[PDB]
């Protein structure tokens, strides 16, 4: 199939037409997405097949063809870019300064940008183009706006 | 059956639209991976 590094759409043919359920990141031959996008199911890339390799529902992450490769982290100070890939729309970079999710187990960066559910899995980048996490697991605030955690896995 | 299609290179863009605030929110994360607002 297609194994080049980059951002990819995740599609299904089970609902009306072809529906974009999410997005992911190919890096070093491994596909990275949010667990809620695929529920751990196998994927197709042209004539090839990607099988799940690692996943965790609490972290809301899954990798295919190999272990999780993304290890960069938000510095806690600088602006980042969401490389949003919305359903039926061109990939678009949105720059923002993350907020914070404060939890009983530590603080995590959070991005306050309103994109549709099928954008889940889009990568968040630092100034060197490294992926610091995926957008698409968070909370809906008071008026209906959305705030996503910057969700990152662990590279063993 | 799910499938993937390439949508771009992962690069930082100098002319990106800049927007969004930076809220500080107290949250809880449950065993099912759902976040919820705590107050
Ligand atoms: C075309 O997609 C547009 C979209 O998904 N918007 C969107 C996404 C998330 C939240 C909100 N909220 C309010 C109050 O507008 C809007
Ligand atoms: C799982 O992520 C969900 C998400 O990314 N956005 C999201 C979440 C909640 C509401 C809306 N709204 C509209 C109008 O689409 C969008």
């Amino acid at each position: 199939g297609e194994t080049t590094d980059g951002v990819y759409r995740v599609m299904t043919r089970r609902l009306l037409g072809s529906t974009q359920v999410g997005v992911g990141v190919m890096q070093e031959g491994v596909f990275h997405t949010m667990w809620h996008v695929t529920k751990g199911a196998a994927l197709r890339s042209g004539e090839g097949r990607l099988d799940p390799y690692w996943g965790d529902v609490k972290q809301d992450l899954v990798s295919y063809c190999g272990p999780w490769k993304l290890d960069a982290a938000w510095d806690g100070l600088s602006e980042v870019q969401l490389l949003a890939v919305p359903p039926g729309e061109r990939a678009k970079n949105i720059q923002t300064l993350p907020g914070i999710f404060k939890t009983k187990d530590g603080d995590i960066g959070a991005v306050a940008l309103d994109y549709p559910a099928g954008t889940s899995g889009s990568p968040i980048l630092d100034k060197c183009g490294r992926v610091i996490g995926l957008y698409g697991n968070g909370v809906v605030i008071k008026n209906g706006s959305y705030v996503s955690a910057i969700t990152q896995g662990k590279r063993e | 059956d799910m499938y993937i299609e390439r949508a771009g290179d992962i690069t930082w863009e100098k002319d990106a639209e800049v927007t969004g605030n930076s809220p500080r929110l107290d949250v809880a994360l449950d065993e099912s991976g759902d976040f919820s607002l705590v107050e």
